[PDB]
RNA sequence: UGAUGGAGGUAGAGCACUGUUUGGACUAGGGGCCCAUCGGGUUACCGAAUUCAGAUAAACUCCGAAUGCCAUUCAUUUAU
RNA sequence: GCGGUCGCCUCCUAAAAGGUAACGGAGGCGCCCAAAGGUUCCCUCAGAAUGGUUGGAAAUCAUUCGAAGAGUGUAAAGGCA
RNA sequence: UGUGGUGGCGAUAGCGAGAAGGAUACACCUGUUCCCAUGCCGAACACAGAAGUUAAGCUUCUUAGCGCCGAUUGUAGUGAAGGGUUUCCCUUUGUGAGAGUAGGACGUCGCCACGC
């Protein structure tokens, strides 16, 4: 919506002014974030699973999956096959609709207000915040909310450096510290 | 687009202290109030008053 | 005593037909288990790995580039 | 759990075939679409009673 | 400048056991320009290349003729009393 | 039973060998060596004699370069008992040498000590040895 | 992320049908192949590997679209020039699809233009 | 017997996987004592990861001999 | 004599076609699957590196390197991406 | 002549590393209303268009860095013939290794269409 405007506004020129390309094909871009809820207790009882995914589906309009444990660990009493976590992957306006509650919404409303933690790098820009809350969203029902845990989402562009991860997200928001 | 399974969200008016943002989405619904043109034309009851600058970040 | 004495009846493997001859209807070339030659023209593969001749010709053994061994039948 | 089982012909009334299934998995009687010699034809074929 | 050429037969047959009995030396010769022979030499004359400068010395061989300027590749040795054979060597000019 | 070196299994017996000739594997680290010129056993103990003779006669340092190991391992019956049954308890942890291979190399020290530690570690080993350098050298280090 | 390119699992799938089968001594093979903007159809042969007849896309008859017509006008030249050579046999490929968009529109313009299959 | 193409993992080589085990350089920063109520982990293993050189195979293989075996409207000689 | 063994299957000894004994050196079998079968389509593992609340040596992930280092109902060989 | 398309020939075809390219081709990129799709996901999977750009894919060229194929030969080992001790070693006689090679090698050949 508004952030892809501002690629064509500012953002995109701003790079090409930087950067130096020889085409607009030669630029990159942001397509895929990743979202994961596990509970390990499901072991008890998978209706932490059944409310969590009744919170991301309240976040986003999807259903997630039910990811099981291509393992088999004693010490977290696992076979195979033992279901374990929820994937909700993201496109189109719910990239940038999303974006946009990050910028408004959710992240200045976080106890302990700093801003955004940088060191997320792996080098190619893939930056992963693990986040402390459940509570932060205003699509959150204090009522129905009985852990305290957060969220696990993975973010992945077309950023080729942390510098352009960098810079991108702090053209989308994002208050490094 | 897999039909039946998805959830409720329309593009809901967020409202602000300052200025009103009031242009994005939002699952949770409500009363139909500012069926706006230059907004949506939708729920505006997700009224979240943080400016951006409520915790001032970018501004101080 | 020990533990062993414990073997089994030898079940007679190995080709029991060369090159350069000729086949009878549907007879056995060089009997397998696990494929180490894939087969080739006009060859049939049985149950056992047991390799086939259909069209009564010329027994021959080839490449498969560098990896394999192919049979390959000619007829007259 | 596994006992030697006969497919019976509900058709014609000959003890046909032969099978073997595992009764924990199937405290039924086996019926599928087997064939008749007597028949011809594709018969519904069930378990000995 | 002044050394030992003989040649060898393609191949010299189980007369070979004799070789060592001898104090003949059986070796490798292949080489840029001219390729590839068999040519004898003795044992009491490379370690006199020994002493001569070293270990990387410089050879031409004499046949009254040219040099191939070889400049040995491998050795390693008998058993039991340690002397020459398989001297290979590569001609790796100017 | 001083048994210096063994091995991790994942075998019990082996047959009883054969040994004809070898070739090669010469002189690596040390700056003086011996070579076999027989064709035998050599069990464990007699490397540990090789120790003892090499450490104590070897004062105040200079390097040892103990090469060999046993890797196989014997057995032997039972006194008392007939020809028949199976093969008896593991007993001895012993590799062959045959002619040209080198128990030992040795560095740091002038030839004196060395000749002399080199020949008290001969009389408890049955191998007639030779003594050698780096003697033939392609290469000067 | 690399984009993973397309055309390599196209020709794997290719690849698996020959070996499935091709069998083309005097039943030849037909030929699916796209592009964003093209359709290219051959009838391509074994053992010498030289063609019998194709039907272009952009070079002749009419247009058409992203749809059966292009792919129905190429079905009855190929029909039409198997029928020049006196052939009614041939072997399909698959492309590297299902029968389903731009295939079967393909396919039945081929099958009941008068070749055998 | 000679010629021709073929079946294949014995002999030696036998390192590349499965293995046994040597010495050199690095280590992941581990296990401490801790100097601690973050400059050093100085110092003890630096082990795993590697990593260089050198060896070892009946139940190892990257490779691979003669010789025998099987075949040929073949060639010679003899009697099967 | 007391012990132990007596049918079937995979390896080694087995002397590079087959075959070939020993109170020789080794391991398993006396079942199982209604789909763990048949067809038609689609997919590629073991691992390793880094960022990441609950989470630690690793639960679910994401990105890259990665030729088998995996799997193939069950013993071992030989196969199979 | 270039591209695309589909063929064999042991990768001498390959991997890397680098340089250049869009007339057409191909490919990305536009969106999904339509067939179809997701064990969520127009990313793929099928569709409906043609905005941009050679960026990548892809095409040409270089490169013995990686990888592959390598003569001549030495020697182990070995058939036949022999001799001393029988653990083995030696000798007549055919037949040869594996290594380490020198070098080749950054392809050859088939068919059609289009641009030509
Ligand atoms: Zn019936």
């Amino acid at each position: 919506n508004r952030l892809k405007e501002k690629y064509i506004k500012e953002v995109t020129p701003s790079l090409v002014e930087k950067f130096n390309y020889s085409s607009v094909m030669q630029t990159p871009k942001v397509d895929k974030i990743v979202i994961n809820m596990g509970v390990g207790d499901a072991v008890s009882n998978a209706k932490n699973l059944d409310k969590a995914v009744e919170e991301l589906a309240l976040i986003t309009g999807q259903k997630p999956l039910i990811t099981k444990a291509k393992k088999s660990i004693a010490g977290f009493r696992l076979r195979e096959g033992m279901p374990i976590g929820a994937k909700v992957t993201l496109r189109g306006e719910r990239m940038y609709e999303f974006l946009d509650k990050l910028v408004t919404v959710s992240l200045p409303r976080v106890r302990d207000f700093h801003g955004v933690s940088k060191k997320a790098f792996d080098g190619r820009g893939n930056y992963t915040l693990g986040i402390k809350e459940q509570l932060i969203f205003p699509e959150v029902d204090y009522d129905l909310v009985d852990k305290v845990r957060g969220m696990d989402i993975v973010i992945v562009t077309t950023a080729n450096t942390d510098e352009e991860s960098r810079e991108l997200l702090a053209q989308l928001g994002m208050p490094f510290q | 687009m897999k039909q039946d399974i998805h959830p409720n969200y329309q593009p809901v008016v967020f409202m602000d202290s300052t200025t009103g943002f009031k242009f994005l989405s939002g699952s949770t619904k409500g009363s139909s109030e500012t069926v706006e043109w230059e907004d949506g034309n939708t729920y505006p009851l997700l009224r979240v008053e943080v400016t951006s600058d409520s915790h001032p970040f970018y501004t101080g | 005593s020990t533990s062993n004495g414990r073997d089994s009846e030898s079940k007679r493997l190995g080709a029991k037909s060369a090159d350069g001859q000729t086949v009878t209807g549907g007879s056995i070339l060089y009997r397998q288990r696990g494929t180490k030659i894939y087969p080739g023209v006009n060859v049939g593969i049985g149950g056992d790995d047991t390799l086939f001749a259909k069209v009564d010709g010329v027994v021959r053994f080839e490449r498969k580039g560098r990896d394999k061994k192919q049979v390959s039948v000619y007829p007259v | 759990m596994r006992v030697n089982i006969t497919l019976e012909c509900t058709s014609c009334k000959e003890r046909n075939y032969l099978t073997n299934k595992n009764k924990r998995n199937n405290p039924d009687r086996l019926e599928k679409q087997k064939y008749c010699p007597r028949e011809r034809k594709v018969t519904l074929h069930r378990e000995t009673k | 400048v002044q050394l030992e050429v003989k040649e060898r037969a393609i191949r010299p047959r189980s007369l070979r056991n004799q070789l060592r009995h001898e104090g003949k030396v059986p070796a490798i010769v292949y080489g840029y320009q001219i390729e590839s022979t068999p040519i004898y030499f003795e044992e009491k004359d490379l370690s006199k290349i020994l002493r001569e400068h070293g270990a990387n010395t410089v050879i031409k061989m004499t046949v009254d003729g040219k040099n191939i300027n070889t400049l040995m590749s491998k050795a390693q040795l008998d058993t039991f009393t340690g002397q020459m054979l398989h001297v290979e060597f590569l001609s790796v000019n100017m | 039973m001083l048994v210096p070196k063994r091995v991790k299994h994942r075998r019990e017996f082996r047959g009883k060998m054969r040994g004809e000739a070898k070739g090669g594997k010469e002189v690596a680290f040390g700056e003086w060596g011996l070579q076999a010129t027989e064709s035998h056993w050599i069990t464990n103990r007699q490397i540990e004699a090789a120790r003892i003779a090499m450490t104590r006669y070897m004062k105040r340092g200079g390097k040892v370069w103990i090469k060999i190991f046993p890797h196989k391992s014997y057995t032997s019956k039972a006194i008392g008992v007939r020809m028949g049954k199976g093969k008896g308890a593991p007993e001895g942890w012993v590799s062959p040498v045959k002619r040209g291979k080198i128990m030992f190399e040795i560095a740091g020290v002038p030839e004196e000590v060395a000749r002399e530690a080199l020949r008290l570690a001969s009389h408890k080993l049955p191998v007639k040895t030779k003594i050698v350098k780096r003697e033939e050298m392609g290469g000067e280090s | 992320i690399t984009k993973p390119d397309k055309n390599k699992t196209r020709q794997k799938r290719h690849r698996r049908v020959r070996n499935k089968i091709s069998g083309t001594a005097e039943c030849p093979r037909l030929n699916i192949f796209r592009s964003n903007k093209n359709i290219y159809a051959q009838v391509i042969d074994d053992v010498a590997g030289v063609t019998l007849a194709s039907a272009s896309a952009l070079d002749k008859e009419i247009s058409g679209g992203t749809k059966t017509e292009t792919a129905a006008a190429v079905g009855k030249l190929v029909a039409e020039r198997a029928a020049e050579k006196g052939i009614k046999k041939v072997v399909f490929d698959r492309g590297g699809y299902l029968y389903h968009g731009r295939v079967q529109a393909l396919a039945e313009a081929a099958r009941e233009n008068g070749l055998e299959f």
